[PDB]
């Protein structure tokens, strides 16, 4: 499994990528990954048990979750990788990513509805079901209202930011998580979830496709923290209430631990790091 | 802790109800939540904190363009 930049996928490839999503989704099995993750966004608190979110295995959590759908896509097509989105370079609504013939574009005025590319409720091929309000058509905002995609510089900002967490552990950390996840400093990958708006903004952000693009580069950009910084390890590694510590299993699986999953490269390689 | 509301805001009705304090959008409650640093997020605008479950509740208002709110 080599996961590309999604700016350097061919016709073919994109056609294959979009085919197999729209296929999970027939299956019921796409929904069944936004039915998780909501879970995890509705359950993790800052005070409490934090496993998905807001917590140093926010990024074992999603690489783990991303390695669970991947393989789900391949179970529809053994061809397909997940592609990443880097934002930094890929920064406007004119990008090849939200062309009619990979994600589609951004929102009519009126309700938000994408009208074009395959993921168009006129489809009929894109129902939106797990929901928080009744609409059931796919919406962006792509920049909406003048927001910004994060910079290069901002990125390299973060990456520099040599320790993995701090206590307490949540969305008051310092740290490369902290600043990866957003919650404190000039913020990566929160900002980005606003910047398509429409569903990718809410707690069932997993109906949008481009959240699977999104954290492929949120988790690339791990992998590039960790060849700026090798000798950084997770933390915490162990004893840590309501957290998962290095050693510990995650939620939902219950049969792996952050540590099994430091090293994406037993899983799937980058066309280029 | 955080102040009860009941408003109209762009045609639809906001609280903030005390008892256990919940945020409802025309009759419907939203899932929100507040970070350590005191600001709010719900369901709606999960990414984007501010500063209030007002705040929040009119954020949302924006957000869902005259849809209503589902269960939980
Ligand atoms: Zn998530
Ligand atoms: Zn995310």
């Amino acid at each position: 499994t080599v996961r590309k930049n999604q700016a350097t996928l061919t016709a073919d490839e994109k056609r294959r990528f979009v085919d197999a999503l729209v296929a999970l989704k027939r299956s019921g099995r796409y929904d069944e990954f936004v039915t998780t993750h909501n879970a995890f966004i509705m359950g993790d608190t800052d005070s409490g048990e934090r496993t998905g979110h807001r917590s140093p295995s926010f990024l074992p959590w999603h690489r783990r979750f991303l390695i669970e759908f991947e393989q789900a896509l391949q179970a529809v097509d053994p061809s397909v990788a997940l592609p990443y989105w880097d934002w930094s370079t890929d920064r406007t609504a004119r990008a090849s990513l939200w062309a009619p013939d990979f994600l589609g574009g951004s929102g009519r005025s009126l309700d938000g509805r994408v009208m074009d590319g395959p993921f168009a409720a006129s489809t009929g091929n894109w129902p939106v079901n797990v929901r928080v309000d009744s609409r059931t058509y796919l919406r962006r905002t792509l920049g909406g209202g003048g927001r910004e995609l994060p910079t290069r510089a901002e990125v390299d900002s973060v990456l520099a930011m040599s320790t993995y967490d701090m206590a307490p552990w949540n969305s008051a950390s310092d740290g490369f998580r902290n600043h990866l996840e957003g919650w404190r400093g000039v913020n990566l990958h929160n900002r980005v979830h606003v910047w398509v708006g429409g569903q990718m903004a809410t707690g069932v952000s997993p109906n949008d496709p481009v959240f699977w693009l999104h954290h492929a580069y949120i988790d690339r950009l791990w992998a590039q923290w960790q060849s700026r910084h090798p000798g950084s390890g997770y933390v915490p590694t162990g004893g840590t209430p309501n957290v998962v510590d290095l050693n510990e299993t995650m939620k939902p699986w219950n049969d792996v631990r952050p540590a099994d999953l430091l090293d994406h490269t037993a899983h799937y390689t980058f066309d280029t790091v | 802790g955080p102040q009860p509301f009941d408003e109209v805001y762009q045609g639809r009705r906001i609280e903030g109800r005390a008892t256990g304090y919940g945020v409802f959008i025309d009759g419907m409650e939203l899932h929100v939540m507040q970070n350590v640093d005191g600001s709010w997020i719900s369901v709606v605008s999960h990414y984007d904190p501010v500063a209030t479950p007002r705040a929040a509740a009119r954020a949302a208002v924006v957000e869902l363009q005259g849809a209503p709110l589902v269960p939980f």
